[PDB]
């Protein structure tokens, strides 16, 4: 079984804003995928950054994000920055409370957490056609 | 020789009814008691 798996990925899929068009979450990444494969399992570990940068919506949102983070300083709480993911049917949620080392200080223009290594079970990643 | 030092410890895990393991140390007690002893053991042998 050879597990074809990207060593990173960059690309989205969806994107949305915050409640208030006030803020945003700015093209993150996955800067790293890394695998292990198995007759009847796969581990699949992902290092993603979650990145915040407080521009609102494209119009008076944005000049209004502007005066807000021109004029103060910024908050976020990392008990609730969080990636979820699921692998076909399983999901695992991972907090950046717990699989963050060091947090990025309070700023309006940019915050970066990065998570250490976020172990996801594959072995219920359902594929079609050797495709998932 | 690598093959044999493997039934005791791999750094990289071991694989279990196809399953991956999270453990490296394949030996029950050196699994377990991972943290050092304080107090050491009042002796001459040194595999007591």
């Amino acid at each position: 079984e050879d597990y074809e798996i990207p060593s990173s990925v960059s690309s989205r899929k969806d994107y949305g804003w915050g409640d208030y068009y006030l803020s945003m979450v700015y093209n993150g990444d996955i800067p790293t995928i890394n695998y292990k494969a198995a007759s009847s399992d796969l581990k699949i570990y992902i290092s993603p950054k979650l990145r915040i940068i407080h521009n609102g919506y494209e119009g008076q949102k944005r000049n209004q994000c502007n005066l807000m983070n021109k004029y103060g300083k910024l908050a976020i709480s990392p008990a609730k920055v969080q990636i979820i993911v699921k692998a076909g049917g399983k999901e695992q949620t991972f907090t950046a409370d717990k699989d963050v080392s060091i947090q990025p200080s309070p700023s309006f223009d940019e915050m970066n957490y990065q998570f250490n290594a976020l172990e996801i079970d594959g072995s219920g990643l359902n594929f079609i056609n050797n495709s998932a | 020789a690598n093959r044999w030092l493997k039934y005791v410890w791999s750094p990289s895990g071991y694989i279990v009814h196809g399953q991956i393991q999270n453990y490296q140390w394949n030996v029950r007690p050196l699994l377990e008691d991972t943290s050092w002893n304080s107090d050491p053991l009042d002796s001459v042998d040194p595999d007591a």
